[PDB]
């Protein structure tokens, strides 16, 4: 879940 | 440490553009579509608060998740103080009291406008401390789940010995003020959980469009 | 003036089914929350309509921040004003071990690891009633300048008393938005029982409930 | 409002 946020925080 | 200048720094460079307004229909919609494009530059401002990008992953989903809601009312509310009336959206456009209670929010704009704006036009809160509040609010060490709570709670503690530093250097004669912008945050909590309610609703409904990354932050 | 002498005398002048025994302990504190009001300085000199706002305003939050501080010595426990002890267990299977967790971990346990004294604490609760966002005061700056005094005063006490802990006022002041959300959520729980009907509230606990 | 008006005045 939380596909966005993870997304934008891993880079 | 925790500088203040690199806690301001990270407002200005998410802050809207008046291009923007320069530039600028139903309502609700209007507002969520505005919400959404937010939390995007939520995620870049939050990587600009010192010591917050070394916390865990988890823990920087879990701080997220959990005070978008206030960090966003927190930024339109002070935001809006460069106005005589109403929020102005990141979008541009400029809601007035007349939309909000026709719209069906009302009471809840009401309270962001007495409870917040007009608080931070009174005391003259500048961003500095805008942001440092904003960090607080961000470092909640009573989120659950974090792995790692005592070092967001060790950074919540360095960014309010340095909002009080600033505070006393630079407004000297007004002792109280550090105290008065921490007990904003109540009532922060409490229009935060008020808003969240009404986003459920609409939500609810189904006849107000909900873009991808709202959608995913009102989904658990 | 605003002496956190007489803000800790207003404490101490008034320390003494789960769900039942917790309302009818509610309604027992109603009573005494009240006398508290009156011994906090000048808040008996507002106007009888302003007293009466600020106390429907604050009861909740004002008796949950007492339970909490009262329950320091209790371990996953919360000790009542009856002198009742409800276990983390009897909560849980009560349905309301969500709130009661909250309760536990963000202000009992809060409260112990930072060991908040009852002049804090009595401070606190004087903030809290002297909420100036309270709708439908008659003088809201008459309110404001009230909890300006309280917390100016309890910041004196807290360099005074703990010299060592520079961050230790805005560490208290920093429990009042998590106290905020509790009280709605108890709040959001004492409705839903009226509802329901199956929880009897006494008569005081049901006159807050009301309009 | 009953109860609380009574108790506060006195
Ligand atoms: C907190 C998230 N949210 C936001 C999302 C949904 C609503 C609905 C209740 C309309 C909202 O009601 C705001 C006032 C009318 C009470 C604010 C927004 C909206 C705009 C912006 C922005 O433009 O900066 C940021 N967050
Ligand atoms: C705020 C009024 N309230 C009180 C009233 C009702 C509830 C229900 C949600 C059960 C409550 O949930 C407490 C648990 C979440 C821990 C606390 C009480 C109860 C006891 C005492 C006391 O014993 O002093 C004071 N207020």
């Amino acid at each position: 879940k939380h596909k966005i946020l993870h997304r934008l925080l891993q880079d | 440490d925790m500088p203040v200048e690199r806690i301001l720094e990270a407002e200005l460079a998410v802050e809207p553009k008046t291009e923007t307004y320069v530039e600028a229909n139903d309502p609700v919609t209007n507002i969520c579509q505005a919400a959404d494009k937010q939390l995007f530059t939520l995620v870049e401002w939050a990587k600009r608060i010192p010591h917050f990008s070394e916390l865990p992953l988890d823990d920087q989903v879990i701080l997220l998740r959990a005070g978008w809601n206030e960090l966003l009312i927190a930024s339109f509310s002070h935001r809006s103080i460069a106005v005589k009336d109403g929020i102005l959206l990141a979008t541009g456009l400029h809601v007035h009291r007349n939309s909000a209670h026709s719209a069906g929010v009302g009471a809840i704009f009401d309270r962001v406008l007495t409870e917040l704006v007009s608080k931070m036009r009174d005391m003259q809160m500048d961003k500095t401390e805008l942001g440092c509040l904003r960090a607080i609010v961000l470092f909640n060490p009573d989120s659950k789940g974090l792995s790692n709570p005592a070092e967001v709670e060790a950074l919540r503690e360095k960014v309010y010995a340095s909002l009080e530093a600033y505070c006393k250097h630079k407004y000297p004669e007004q002792p109280g003020r550090f105290a008065k912008l921490l007990l904003r945050l109540p009532a922060l909590r409490s229009i935060g959980l008020k808003c969240l309610e009404h986003l459920f609703f609409f939500k609810l409904i189904g006849d107000t469009p909900i873009d991808t990354f709202l959608m995913e932050m009102l989904e658990a």
